[PDB]
RNA sequence: CCAACUGCAGACCGUACUCAUCACCGCAUCAGGUCCCCAAGCAUAGAAUGCUCUGGUACAUAGAGAAAGGUACACUCAGGGAAGUCGGCAAAAUAGAUGCGUAAGUUCGCAAGAAGCAUUGGCUCUGAGGGCAAAAAUUGCCAACUCAGAACUGCUUACGGCGGGGAAUCCAACUGUAUAAUUAAAACAUAGGUUUGU
RNA sequence: AAUUACCGAAUCUUUGAACGCAAACGGCGCAUGGGAGAAGCUCGUGUCAUCCCCGUGCAUGCCAUAUUCUCAGUGUCGA
RNA sequence: GUGGUAAUGCGGCCAGGUAACAAAUCAAUCCUCCCACGGUGAGCUUUCUUUUCACCAUAAUCCACCUUGGGCCUUUUUACUCUCGCGUUGUUCGGAGCGGGGGCUCAAGAUUGAAAAAUGCAUUGUGAGUUCUGCGCUAAAGCAAAAACCUGGGGU
RNA sequence: GCAAAGAUCUAACGGAGAUAUACUCAACAUGCAACGUUGGAUACUGGAGCGGGGAAGGAUUUCGUGCCAACGGCACUCGUACACGAGUUGUUCGGAAACUGAGCACAACGUUAUAUCGUUUUGUUAGGAAAGUGAAGGAACUGAAAAGGGGCAACAGAGAACCUGGGAUUAUAUUCCAAAAAGAAAUUGCAUGUGGG
RNA sequence: CGGGGAAACCCAGGUGGAGGCCUGUAGCGAUGCUGACGUGCAAAUCGCUCGUAUGAUUUGGGUAUCGGAGCGAAAGACUCA
């Protein structure tokens, strides 16, 4: 029946880990996330939840290379002697 | 392991560079030689207790010769 | 409503061929120089059964004519047909059961199968188990044949064409009942999902156009237009007739 | 790692048995050859 | 009593490819070994009797 | 079971090192607000899947 | 170049534990669900069911203790025997094995375990059913069970397990499928028959 | 200075448009330059086969170019 | 390269083979259980019990070389002349070569030894079960493929 | 209300968890109830097992010492709880290196305002020039042959060179054992003799 | 293989092991009690009884087909309560 009975009949998985955003949303037998479309080049952005573009966007990370390339332009590409 | 139904073929298994040591076990009806070569261990049987004292002397010092005891 | 299931047919899904227990097509020989010029001489090394196909298969082994190989040929095989035999094609091929011959080279009221509808296109014609075509007549002018085919129509060839002498083994198949369900259930295994079926009045109006109703019945005629679109065109499709038939029966098909 | 241990510290590894430990890093068991002496190599180090 | 026995190596699945034999060993104990598979042998061409050859 | 990827094996491994108490000297430093780890896992509680 | 011999070197990842009346899914240490391998003794046709050596376990909140009324994988009841009730619902009843015997109807396959009658313990005996060696149609040695017959002597009819039967009407030919969680059917499917397009 | 503030010189693991080939694999190549080498060879040295380690280049498309690189065409000529 | 009348024994390219495949019946291997005959230890013992229980093991890898089940060779083949013969529990086989004599070969076992007692614990005979294996290989259903490997035909 | 799955009893150790008293008083009538381990006794599971091993899933729940605030719907001196410290060893076991299947879709081409669309095993891509080295020839070069681009998809199909003993752990073992390796083997790569050619 | 017959054939005894055959475990289901429970052991479970159990059979892993759509031995059934 349904309900608790047939909860026990789930085995396996649908997604696993990807390896490009590390969300649980690779889609094993597709072969494909559901978070950021890898292997797809360009990554999902729609209109329609600009809370989860939010989530993704540039500044939620660490930013290595843009701090650096920030400081030398407000600088004017200052160089020694 | 392989067998040498010998003297003959027994002494030049012994000659051999590649044989670590000889062993020598004491059974109540007879007397085995056994020599450790490289991959395989030659065992000779004989007989004649008078033949094995004899056998057991005129080997090589070379060859190291063990006596085989139970160890505990 | 609702897509009809003969329409959703036509997307593929699990509607299609069963096809891994196949030995692969079944043609003749390609038409090349030494068929149109000469014959061919091979041996035949086989005969076997393929799922889903009432006819018994050959194959035929021949010398590759310009490299040092064997080649191996797949065949639908005629009644009488054995290991061991010879098999001659091409132009100068002798008039025998097995042997392949232009069309303009075999004596008229002659039994034919395997018949190319064009020239090389290696065998379209009268394949099924127990079938065969009848040679009527010649046209030496227009270089033409004339033929009788299974369903009782009659068909104009070029002279070129290829057949085989014979008739195509395995006849007589469909003259057993089959007595029980299992029997078609591992009939139609071998050859497609299309089995048991199901009524279209047994289905409700959201699927089929004779769906619903207080009473099993279809409430309007079941001849339909040559001009209905899919999902509407179901029943008897443009009839030009219905009922029991009495007298002779007519020849099916177009003018 | 057996050309490791030879020139960090001049003996010779016979055998070298890995694994990686449930915490992440990797563990070597290595055995020395009977011509030197693990305890007093130790001793060398300062266990 | 009785005893019972366990696969030893990594597959526990009974196909034709993983037949068990069961041995006592010196040590008096009762343990399972995996028997290889057989070859049936050289034959003559199928389409000619397909039949072993002798020698 | 036996098997996983090695990937997995080190993510596992991470989260084990991660699931420890609050070090005692950190609750006398000045300006100090932690506690507790409010960040412990139990097995039988929450589950990582994967 | 080929044969033994010999010398040296054999890289990477997994390896703890669990696999369930507590380690997985069901909000939980939930009487639900979840694939594979090994499987002892006696009774017996036996992977039925009952008890037992090895291995495992005494964990499931407990103590005292004849109220009424309940639940039960718990029983029994004089005389009558469906008079109860919409309705024989529920319960009762038949029962293993062996011999004899068995109607209408029928697509000749069945109906059929039709219906029905009889026997069955214990003990002490007798007969039949074989292998191997030397009118051998004879001599010796030996193993494992089954069936049949007889005398004597008992019953309080006494574990478990195990069909009630018969005469007719309606529907569907039959095996099968099917509304997960109120409907399993006369519904669907089926072999067989017919028609249409090409 | 284990102080702070700022900034010009530096370091910068595995991935990712990810681009040598793949991928629930810390996997497998070609070319080139190095490293280490308890075998063997040789007079503790040198040299080193198999195995092992490291750096660099190697996706597709398009533009320009070749001290004027190598080619194909029953395309058009010519000798 | 070379023996045997023979089945067969021993020192670029092309064509085949292994991998490679449903049932049932009968006989089964390792192993499990039971019985018999002996050793060792323990239990019961008012009475009885030549008694009850436990144990008595041999891995891989190599030498040498009787059983029974297929395939084949040679020799006798007026073998089926007038009810022909051999054989299975069983649905059959023979001048396209049965049966008998003598052989070649394959598969599964048995036996002798090396390992191996130096180990382990504190013995070798019959019945019942048991899918390895052998008995060559319903259907209008007739039971995957490839890598890798093996042999040959030519040529050198 | 904490009632399916039959069940516990006894003595001795351990523990703060006792034999815990104001008068009177010999003891009962004034410290009850409950716990872990060991030895006995009595039962249950009954080989389709509350036996011994694996896959999916879980990820330290494994082991030793300590501890009893919260948690184990009663209890605890106990714990899959909490704290500290530890544990997973391979030429041969499973995977990959290195097969193909139902199938997938990179390149190529086409289509779409838009590639984030379609084709891509019936021997097989693409209007389609997709082969980059055998021998040679005098030591690196140079180029004949052969149609149909590059991959992935099976931890139960194909494939796969190792076995026993141990007094060898608190926890791992066909993975550990060291000169009498307890020992006995098989197999791959490259080199050195010996023999033959 | 025994008997009968002029012939076509007929009668009787064995062997063998067929079937979408029957009784019946495991398995796969779900007829009745309109039983228990119905703030449950459980957002569908428990007990006895019952259908089938060599086939159109049951089951693991992989793979293919979806929202104006998929799939359906057809109940408007099912597509993560
Ligand atoms: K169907
Ligand atoms: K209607
Ligand atoms: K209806
Ligand atoms: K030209
Ligand atoms: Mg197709
Ligand atoms: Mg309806
Ligand atoms: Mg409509
Ligand atoms: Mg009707
Ligand atoms: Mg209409
Ligand atoms: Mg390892
Ligand atoms: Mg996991
Ligand atoms: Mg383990
Ligand atoms: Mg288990
Ligand atoms: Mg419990
Ligand atoms: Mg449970
Ligand atoms: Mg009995
Ligand atoms: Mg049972
Ligand atoms: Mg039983
Ligand atoms: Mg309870
Ligand atoms: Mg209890
Ligand atoms: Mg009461
Ligand atoms: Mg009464
Ligand atoms: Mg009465
Ligand atoms: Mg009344
Ligand atoms: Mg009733
Ligand atoms: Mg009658
Ligand atoms: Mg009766
Ligand atoms: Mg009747
Ligand atoms: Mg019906
Ligand atoms: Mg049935
Ligand atoms: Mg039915
Ligand atoms: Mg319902
Ligand atoms: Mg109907
Ligand atoms: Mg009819
Ligand atoms: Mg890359
Ligand atoms: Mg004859
Ligand atoms: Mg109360
Ligand atoms: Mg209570
Ligand atoms: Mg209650
Ligand atoms: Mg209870
Ligand atoms: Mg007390
Ligand atoms: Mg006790
Ligand atoms: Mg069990
Ligand atoms: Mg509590
Ligand atoms: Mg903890
Ligand atoms: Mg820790
Ligand atoms: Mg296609
Ligand atoms: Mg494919
Ligand atoms: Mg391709
Ligand atoms: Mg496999
Ligand atoms: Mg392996
Ligand atoms: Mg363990
Ligand atoms: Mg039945
Ligand atoms: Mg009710
Ligand atoms: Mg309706
Ligand atoms: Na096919
Ligand atoms: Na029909
Ligand atoms: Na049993
Ligand atoms: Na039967
Ligand atoms: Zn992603």
């Amino acid at each position: 029946t349904k309900g608790t009975t047939s909860m026990g009949q789930r085995h396996g998985r649908t997604h696993i880990l990807c390896r490009r955003c590390g969300r649980n949303s690779y889609h094993v037998q597709w072969e494909r996330c559901a978070a950021c479309a890898y292997p797809r080049a360009s990554r999902r952005r729609y209109n329609w939840s600009v809370k989860a573009i939010k989530r993704r966007r540039t500044g939620t990370g660490r930013c290595r290379y843009l701090k650096v390339v920030n400081r030398r332009i407000a600088n004017h590409f200052k160089t020694p002697k | 392991p392989r067998e040498i139904k010998t003297l003959k073929e027994f002494l030049a298994i012994c000659s051999r560079k590649d044989a670590r040591c000889v062993k020598v076990k004491h059974n109540p009806s007879a007397t085995k030689f056994k020599v450790r070569c490289s991959r395989y261990l030659y065992t000779l049987v004989v007989n004649d207790k008078k033949k094995a004292d004899k056998i057991e002397r005129s080997i090589h010092p070379s060859v190291k010769k063990i006596a085989v005891t139970a160890r505990s | 409503g609702k897509t009809v299931l003969s329409c959703r047919k036509g997307n593929g899904s699990v509607y299609q061929v069963h096809g891994h227990k196949r030995l692969g097509p079944a043609k003749l020989r390609i038409l090349d120089y030494a068929e149109r010029h000469g014959y061919m001489r091979g041996v035949v090394k086989s005969i076997e059964h393929e799922a889903g196909r009432g006819a018994a298969l050959a194959r035929v082994e021949f010398r590759h004519p310009y490299k040092f190989r064997r080649v191996k040929e797949l065949m639908v095989a005629p009644e009488g047909m054995f290991t061991g035999q010879s098999v001659f094609c091409g132009q100068k091929a002798p008039l025998a059961i097995g042997n392949v011959l232009p069309l303009g080279q075999i004596t008229e009221g002659c039994i034919v199968c395997n018949v190319e509808a064009k020239p090389g296109d290696r065998g379209t014609l009268a394949r099924a188990s127990g079938d065969y075509c009848i040679i009527i007549s010649h046209n030496h002018e227009t270089g033409r044949t004339r033929l009788k085919l299974p369903s009782g129509q009659k068909k104009s060839v070029p002279s070129t064409s290829r057949a085989m002498i014979g008739i195509i083994s395995g006849g007589g198949r469909i003259e057993k009942p089959v007595l029980k369900a299992g029997n078609s259930f591992y009939r139609f295994r071998g050859k497609r999902n299309c089995w048991p079926k199901v009524r279209g009045v047994a289905r409700n109006p959201v699927e089929h156009p004779h769906g619903g109703g207080n009473h099993q019945h279809i409430g309007h005629p079941s001849t339909v237009s040559r001009h209905s679109p899919p999902g509407q065109k179901v029943g008897l499709i443009a009839a030009r007739r219905t009922g029991r038939i009495r007298g002779g029966k007519a020849v099916k098909g177009a003018w | 790692i057996k050309k490791a241990m030879r020139k960090l510290y001049q003996v010779k590894a016979v055998k070298v048995n890995t694994l990686i430990r449930p915490d992440g890093l990797k563990k070597a068991y290595i055995r020395l050859s009977a011509a030197h002496d693990a305890l007093d190599t130790a001793n060398k180090i300062g266990l | 009593s009785c005893p019972r026995v366990q696969y030893r190596r990594r597959m526990h699945y009974a196909t034709r490819g993983n037949r068990m034999k069961m041995v006592r060993t010196p040590g008096n104990k009762l343990v399972m070994q995996k028997r290889a598979k057989r070859s049936q042998g050289i034959h003559t061409p199928w389409v000619l009797g397909h039949k072993r050859l002798g020698g | 079971g036996r098997f996983k990827p090695l990937a997995v094996k080190k993510k596992y491994a991470k989260k084990m090192n991660q699931n420890k108490p609050v070090p005692y000297w950190i609750r006398l430093r000045t300006g100090n607000r932690i506690k507790w780890n409010e960040k412990r896992r139990h097995w039988r509680r929450t589950k990582l899947n994967y």
